[PDB]
RNA sequence: ACCUCGAUGUUGGAUCAGGACAUCCCGAUGGUGCAGCCGCUAUUAAAGGUUCGUUUGUUCAACGAUUAAAGUCCUACGUGAUCUGAGUUCAGACCGGAGUAAUCCAGGUCGGUUUCUAUCUACUUUAAUUCCUCCCUGUACGAAAGGACAAGAGAAAUAAGG
RNA sequence: UCCUUAAAUAGGGAUGGCUCCACGAGGGUUCAGCUG
């Protein structure tokens, strides 16, 4: 019927800064991996569903992992679908943010913020040693009110 | 162009009559079913396809491949 | 006197008493059923219910490709084309639910295995479903089809044209070249003809069987 | 070969007394206890099923042999790892085998599935011990078979009931 | 006992938009009745599967074994396999675009 | 035994199956625990750049006894629900696809021969 | 039951109880007090 | 900067895995914003299991298809006298840049010898799990849409032993 | 951004500088076949 619900998407990870030291080479280079993206909060329509009883009102997207050592990746998070009954309208401050009425339909309420980049992703010819590593991006949070 | 100008005529008529003593089966359904099959396509063939379309219905009204109950 | 090939035991360590049960069973099966003879290269409609279906029985009829196994489990696969379609079928001889062999075309080929028919054309594989059983006369030896099917390209199942597979039924001529024969013939293995311990001598085992068959009548 | 069979004493019986093929019943299960079949000093690929490693793509004379056996910290082989050695000629049971007929004429059990063990070799037979099979010997004779006690000379066949007999008219699935 | 007429009785009383029976001949090594019935919608046709299989639960043949449900998932073609009888529940359109009333009488003289 | 990457023959009706591809059809995954895929198992099927479902109605590959051996990886292309997606077979289906457990009425009813 | 290190009583009919060797807070009328040490 | 510079390159992969539980699944429970199904959360449980492919040395990651799950780690970032050398490491040569040049480079690329016959220690034959289908039953629960346990049966898959 | 695969960190295409005809145990990609 109504159903006020947090939607918190995840956040990217932190890129790392580390170097590379083996043996016989010493100044191996980068070894920052970036970090995975946040994992998207997205409304997926769903027919079965009839009420928003199901609809829970805090919804965590999943973080990504942070970039290791290594240049390892971070897995991204992965994504999270609220099922939703046919025809409802999702608004933010009375701006029906969206419909969601066609089976199928999908809103995406809260992007989860993308991975920071790390060092070895900034190395290049003119950049031998980088240490930047971007942070991750923090997650999209907003309060999504929904009506049948 | 078919077996006989009389042969169709007559395979329809035996249809029917086998259907007038149809006991389980939708008896309108299946008069529509021969309708169709009789109407849709029997306007324009060529004077090959009728001997084909003949024999079907001749085997479809023997029943030996199965027949409707 | 034809002695079906199942009755002839391969040779082993195992005891004539297996094999005397086993024959026995045999011959008691088979005088519910008769099994008629038959060879590879002859064409066979089998008869059996369907478990799968509510008994309905099924026929099959296709000609005998390979005869394998010995003692009750024995089993003849025989091979048709139905639409096209290549299909093989191996029967058990004592299966107990095969309601009827016939034999439609009694014959033997050139090759006790006909497994080449795979690779040969579709048409020397292909025979009516509704081909009536010719007669032979009741006193008179089995004929021996001397047909030597063509062959399709030369990627195959097996390579047929090697000496170890001794193939007699294969126009060689038309689909290898003389080079490839002379290649094929690197495998020869003369002596394997004449090392005399090799061969299997059932003389003595296949009067013995005729006695069990004999006393089971 | 002489085997042990541990009873009660109720199923006690006098030394000297022959035993019969009989002695089990069709629909029986029952376990059967018999030196494997012997093949010798086997490599580990063999003789565990180990994957082996791949036969080209650099392999240089490893293609059948086992990896790493331990880890480096223990400084040692654990007990009991997989290694090459004999396989099979050890005593190994199979459990609920069921009877599905017996020659009494010649003494022969019909006994589902393999065995272990080679032809003509020596098994040694008795009831099967799972629970599912616990109390089963109501009807069986309990001391052991007595043909000489004649109570009803057996026929010459004994069959389970869903065995198909043969000489039976072939089975329809009717 | 639980047959053809069972069958066509039980449908008639939840009242199947279209029934059809076909006697299969037994050299056809599938089943004895072959039975299509065309439906108002896929809650309808589930509710007369369910009906049917549970008449054929109850009424007799306990030897007998029990009987899938199949095409639950896709709403426009249900079939239900009995021993002895084929049942296929399903739309008009579905009906129409398979034709099983020629493939079943006219084995091999369609399209 | 159709495992991935198998090239197999698609018998059926279907616009699918019955047009010219560059690339014959591939098993991309075999619906089963052990990626072995036997008559009566459904498998993913690359046709025309397309991924879509398929049912096993034959294989080179022998069989328990009684059962035919066809010429041929032979397969039958389903929809997601399970509906097949043409309307006619025309080569022999085995008749022990009927007591398999799974959904197999449906291709019987398509199925114009059984061997 | 939540692991706690202190054990507080939230409402009236939470009750401390001392079993199988270690504390317990057991609540009937809101059982959601549960909690153990 | 404490052992090892008086022949151990290193990262991945193959093989075999031992171990911890801070449990990914399967088992048993408490709570719930737990009607049921899905779930979330916490206690207990390490017997068993924890997939295959495309790009790329790549671990990781992305993507495709699955799974009951595709767990986090330690083991000389386990294991190279069991294997591989794909990146990386010497001699050769290019692109970009620095340098007057010789040359150089945490950059990109093409190529590039992986020995050992085992003396000692150690070791070398020690009651399964899960998925799916049916029944219960489209029953409990629910207004409906949906949709259960437990118990039973059938099918498989893997693992062990033949 | 498009093609190639189901999936594509691979491959292909949107005075000097262009221009691959031919050739290459050069380095990548690839259809089909082939095969332990
Ligand atoms: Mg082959
Ligand atoms: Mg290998
Ligand atoms: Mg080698
Ligand atoms: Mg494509
Ligand atoms: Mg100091
Ligand atoms: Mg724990
Ligand atoms: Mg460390
Ligand atoms: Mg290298
Ligand atoms: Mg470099
Ligand atoms: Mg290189
Ligand atoms: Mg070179
Ligand atoms: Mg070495
Ligand atoms: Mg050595
Ligand atoms: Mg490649
Ligand atoms: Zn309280």
């Amino acid at each position: 019927d109504y159903r006020r619900v947090l939607v918190c998407g995840g956040n990217g990870g932190a890129g790392a800064s580390c170097f590379h030291s083996e043996p016989r080479k010493e100044f191996g280079g980068p070894d920052g991996g970036d970090g995975g993206n946040g994992g998207h909060v997205i409304l997926r329509v769903d027919q079965q569903v009839k009420s928003l009883s199901s609809v829970l009102s805090r919804y965590q997207g999943f973080s990504g992992e942070d970039g290791g050592s290594k240049n390892c990746f971070g897995r991204s998070g992965a994504v999270l679908y609220i099922r939703v009954p046919v025809g409802t309208l999702v608004k933010e401050g009375g701006r029906v943010v969206a419909d969601l009425s066609c089976v199928g339909d999908e809103y995406i309420a809260a992007l989860g913020g993308a991975g920071g980049k790390g060092n070895r992703f900034f190395l290049a010819n003119n950049n031998r040693a980088p240490v930047t590593c971007t942070p991750g991006q923090p997650g999209q949070q907003r309060v999504l009110h929904l009506e049948l | 162009a078919p077996w006989s100008r009389e042969a169709v005529l007559s395979l329809y008529r035996a249809l029917l009559r086998q259907g007038r003593q149809l006991r389980y089966t939708d008896r309108d359904f299946y008069f529509a079913s021969i309708r169709r099959e009789f109407r849709k396509n029997q306007k324009l063939e060529d004077a090959e396809a009728r001997e084909r379309q003949l024999e079907k219905g001749l085997v479809f009204l023997n029943g030996k491949l199965g027949r409707i109950i | 006197r034809f002695l079906s090939p199942e009755f002839i035991p391969r040779r082993g360590r195992t005891d004539p008493l297996k094999f005397q049960i086993e024959r026995k069973d045999m011959l008691e099966r088979r005088k519910v059923l008769h099994i008629p003879e038959f060879y590879v290269g002859s064409i066979l409609r089998v008869t059996t219910a369907d478990p799968y279906a509510s008994g309905k029985i099924s026929q099959f009829l296709g000609i005998c490709i390979q005869r394998s196994g010995r003692g009750l489990g024995a089993t003849f696969i025989l091979r048709n084309v139905i639409e096209g379609q290549g299909v093989e079928i191996c029967f058990e001889l004592y299966n107990p639910r095969v309601q009827e062999i016939q034999v439609v075309k009694l014959e033997k080929r050139l090759d006790d295995s006909l497994l080449y028919l795979r690779d040969a054309l579709p048409e020397y594989s292909t025979f009516d479903v509704n081909m009536k059983p010719v007669v032979q006369e009741p006193n008179q030896k089995v004929p021996v089809n001397e047909l030597k099917v063509k062959m399709k390209p030369k990627p195959w199942s097996k390579r047929w044209e090697r000496p170890n597979f001794n193939i007699k039924g294969i126009r060689f001529d038309l689909c290898l070249t003389e080079q490839q024969m002379k290649e094929a013939q690197k495998w020869n293995q003369p002596w394997l003809e004449f090392d005399m311990m090799r061969e299997y001598d059932t003389s003595k085992i296949e009067a013995a069987i005729w006695k069990e068959i004999e006393a089971s009548k | 070969t002489v085997k042990i069979f541990n009873i009660t004493d109720n199923a006690a019986i006098k030394p000297g007394t022959p035993l019969y093929a009989a002695h089990f019943r069709p629909g029986q299960y029952v376990d059967v206890t018999a030196k494997t079949i012997g093949k010798g000093f086997q490599g580990v690929m063999k003789r565990w099923g180990f994957k082996g490693q791949p036969a080209t793509h650099g392999q240089t004379k490893t293609h059948r042999r086992p990896g790493a056996v331990a880890t480096g910290d223990i400084g040692r082989v654990w007990p009991g790892t997989k290694m090459p050695g004999k396989m099979g000629n050890i005593y190994r049971t199979e459990y609920g085998l069921k009877v599905w007929r017996i020659n009494t004429k010649h003494n022969i059990i019909y006994v589902n599935g393999s065995v272990p063990g080679h032809k003509n070799c020596l098994v040694k037979v008795k009831d099967s011990k799972l629970p599912a099979y616990k109390d089963l010997g109501k009807n069986l004779p309990f001391p052991t078979y007595f043909p000489d006690g004649d109570e009803e000379e057996l026929p010459e066949d004994l069959y389970d009931e869903n065995v198909c007999q043969p000489g039976a008219p072939s089975i329809t699935f009717a | 006992k639980f047959d053809i007429d069972m069958m066509v009785s039980l449908l008639r009383q939840e009242n199947a938009r279209d029934i059809c029976v076909i006697q299969v001949p037994p050299e056809m090594r599938y089943t004895d009745y072959f039975v299509i019935v065309s439906g108002t919608s896929t809650r309808h046709l589930h509710a007369m599967a369910f009906y049917v299989v549970k008449m054929y639960k109850h009424l007799k043949c306990k030897r007998d074994p029990h009987v899938k449900i199949e095409g639950k998932d896709t709403d426009d073609w249900l079939c239900v396999d009995f021993g002895s009888m084929v049942i296929h529940l399903m739309l008009p359109e579905t009906r129409e675009i398979y034709e099983l009333e020629k493939l079943w009488t006219l084995r091999s003289y369609d399209d | 035994a159709i495992q991935k990457m198998t090239r197999v023959r698609v018998v059926d009706n279907s616009a699918l199956g019955n047009s010219p591809y560059h690339r014959a059809p591939r098993c991309i995954h075999v619906y089963k625990k052990n990626g072995v895929g036997k008559v009566g198992d459904q498998i993913l099927l690359a046709i025309k750049g397309q991924k879509k479902k398929a049912l096993i109605v034959g294989h080179c590959m022998p069989g328990p006894r009684m059962t035919p051996r066809f010429d041929s990886n032979n397969v039958v292309l389903i929809e997601d629900n399970g509906n097949p997606v043409g309307t006619r077979i025309k080569t022999p289906i085995p008749t022990s696809l009927r007591k398999r457990e799974g959904e197999y009425s449906k291709v019987l009813a398509i199925a114009q021969n059984f061997v | 039951f939540k692991n706690k290190t202190v054990l507080k009583k939230r409402c009236k009919d939470c009750y401390l109880v001392k079993r199988r060797g270690r504390w317990y807070v057991y609540c009937k009328t809101h059982p959601r007090h549960k909690q153990r040490q």
